[PDB]
């Protein structure tokens, strides 16, 4: 979304940092990057991962990618 | 001189626990915490070597 900010002086002793008040930024960025995937999460990354388990229920659901059944015997 | 008179024995332990129970001392110190409101310092001190 290249859109983040990266909190205040970065270094050594000094007079200049962020007032505490820096975590309001960090606060931003994670909200940001959470509304990246609001409810997404592909599987594609890990979408073979899951499944595995036997007969698995393997909830995704509301979003989320999960599954292969990779070794199968799952009736997945 | 007309009675039976036989003896018998009784104890009475008396521990005296409760001794000491001194709650010895008390001790407190206090903190200059870190919380996310934080702001602005007053100069600085120490903070690396």
């Amino acid at each position: 979304m290249k859109q983040n900010i990266n909190i205040g002086n970065v270094v050594d002793d000094g007079t200049g940092d962020y007032l505490r008040k820096g975590g309001i930024k960090i606060n931003e960025n994670f909200d940001e990057l959470y509304y990246e995937l609001g409810d997404g999460d592909v599987p594609y990354s890990a979408g073979a991962w899951k499944t595995y388990n036997a007969s698995s229920g393997q909830t995704l659901t509301a979003e989320w990618g999960k599954s292969y059944a990779i070794n199968t015997s799952s009736g997945r | 001189v007309g009675f039976g008179f036989i003896a018998i024995t009784l104890l009475t332990m008396f521990i005296n626990v409760g001794l000491t129970l001194k709650h010895t001392e008390t001790i407190i110190n206090k903190y200059k915490n870190y919380k996310w409101d934080s702001g602005l310092p007053t100069e600085y001190a120490d903070r690396i070597a």
